[PDB]
């Protein structure tokens, strides 16, 4: 799985807009899902308390 | 006194007058106005974009 | 890129991941000595 | 405005910079800002540590091992050759140890 | 200076030494470190603290 | 040894070989 | 630990200690792992040593 | 075949590598190994489990 | 904004970051636009785009 | 001229300062 793995939080609503510039060169593709941010811990952190 | 309370720590600062600093240099120390690695991103460097 | 989802009251999070080339290339010179070169080209690791 | 008073951002009176609690600097959207793996925590730089799991808990007070080293070194120019006190005129009011107060 | 000032080949900056083996009497608490120094990197013990 | 070839199981009196070095499998 | 910065797993040499592993917190190397497996092996027996 | 495949001179299949140091955090377990590839024979890392 | 010296315009190269425009306070390019305007083209002709 | 005229003379010799000292450097964010 060599990708760029980004979590953007979503409010219980609606839509959103991610990502800024770069350079986009040897690119291969996207791969969207939704998931929970219950279920998903916080990230790579030593411990998480929530 | 031995009628104490099993208890917990509570550990904390106050800072007051500072600005938290983070130097743009290779080893966040200042060896020049014009930092190392500043002067590095020079090279007929690129844009980056910061977040 | 926008998305557009059917809305779910609990709170929920968007986990997009860009497909990049994440290869790495490990020297091995002599008697104990590792060198490992990281590149992941679209989303670099370094500038 | 409706208020008078000791106005921090034109009077260098800064009395809220002990609520953060980590900062992550990322270039280009893909680079942590220090990377190669230069502190304790290289990913972000975290300035208060709650849990405290391992070891990362500076002096007597809060606030993590890195973020002294990342500001001693801001400041004076200390964290590497040990943690002595710096001079006294190399300490001013808006200097850090003069005001950090465990 | 922007040149031999800096390694920019991804070492650390702190590192923690966990003892090898502790051995503890009701008067003392021994414990042994086994410290190595990269190869190349030096250090001075003006570091080097107990926590 | 030279003749790499001597390492490879003998089907009669020739070795067992066959193929392709290297991987490409990476998606997702 | 995998992809936490602090708790990274380390492999060199003994005379460099030059960490050979780096994670950057953006590669997933658990789900990683998951895809590959289950692109290789067919994942409806149970392998009671991996799990 | 029959030559220069086996080494047959004495050396162990399966090597147990107990840890160097180790320390029991009551968040996190590190353990620490330090693994010698021989002088002549190599192995590949799909082996070496931890257990 | 024209000619002032606070709020300007920055037309440049993304990586230049040197400004391709510099407004000097005495230039006006106002009343340039109008009389090159009143000299290149008849004036007593509305155009609804521009004003 | 010298521009010893300019300084004052302590004895005989003027007290010059040091052909470095011009110039100045001040400048933190913090």
């Amino acid at each position: 799985l060599s990708a760029a793995n980004m979590l953007y939080p979503i409010p219980p609503n609606a839509t959103q807009l991610p990502i800024p510039s770069r350079n986009w060169a040897a690119f291969r593709g996207w791969s969207l899902t939704r998931l929970k941010q219950r279920e998903t811990p916080a990230l790579g952190s030593p411990f998480d308390p929530y | 006194d031995p009628r104490h309370a099993l208890r917990d720590p509570e550990r904390k600062f106050l800072c007051d007058r500072t600005l938290w600093r983070i130097p743009f240099s290779s080893n966040f120390m200042s060896m020049g106005s014009l930092t190392d690695l500043g002067q590095n991103l020079l090279y007929a460097n690129a844009a980056h974009a910061l977040d | 890129m926008t998305f557009e989802m059917d809305p779910i009251n609990e709170p929920t999070l968007l986990y997009v991941l860009f497909e990049v080339f994440d290869v790495a290339r490990v020297h091995q010179p002599h008697r104990g000595v590792i060198e490992v070169v990281y590149l992941r080209t679209p989303f670099s690791a370094g500038n | 405005f409706t208020y008078s008073g000791t106005i921090p951002y034109l009077d260098g009176t800064f009395y809220l910079s002990h609520t953060f609690r980590k900062v992550a600097i990322q270039f280009d959207s893909s680079v942590t800002w220090p990377g190669n793996d230069r502190l304790l925590t290289p990913n972000e730089f975290e300035i208060k540590i709650s849990v405290d799991g391992e070891g990362y808990n500076v002096a007597q007070s809060n606030m993590t091992k890195d973020w002294f080293l990342v500001q001693m070194l801001a400041n004076y120019n200390i964290g590497y050759q040990g943690y002595h006190l710096p001079p006294d005129y190399k300490d001013r009011t808006f200097s850090f140890l003069h005001n950090f107060i465990p | 200076p922007t040149h031999d000032v800096t390694t920019e080949r991804s070492q650390r900056l702190q590192l923690r030494f966990v003892p090898v083996d502790r051995e503890d009497t009701q008067y003392s608490y021994k414990t042994r470190f086994q410290l190595a120094v990269g190869d190349n990197r030096v250090l001075d013990m003006a570091s080097t603290y107990f926590d | 040894e030279y003749n790499y070839a001597a390492l490879a199981p003998r089907q009669g009196s020739r070795p067992m070989l066959s193929s392709g070095i290297g991987t490409h499998e990476m998606h997702g | 630990y995998y992809n936490s910065g602090g708790n990274l797993g380390v492999l060199a040499g003994q005379s460099s200690q030059l960490n050979a592993v780096v994670d950057l917190q953006d590669r997933n190397t658990e789900l990683s792992y998951q895809m590959l497996l289950a692109n290789t092996t067919d994942r409806s027996r149970y392998f009671s040593m991996w799990n």
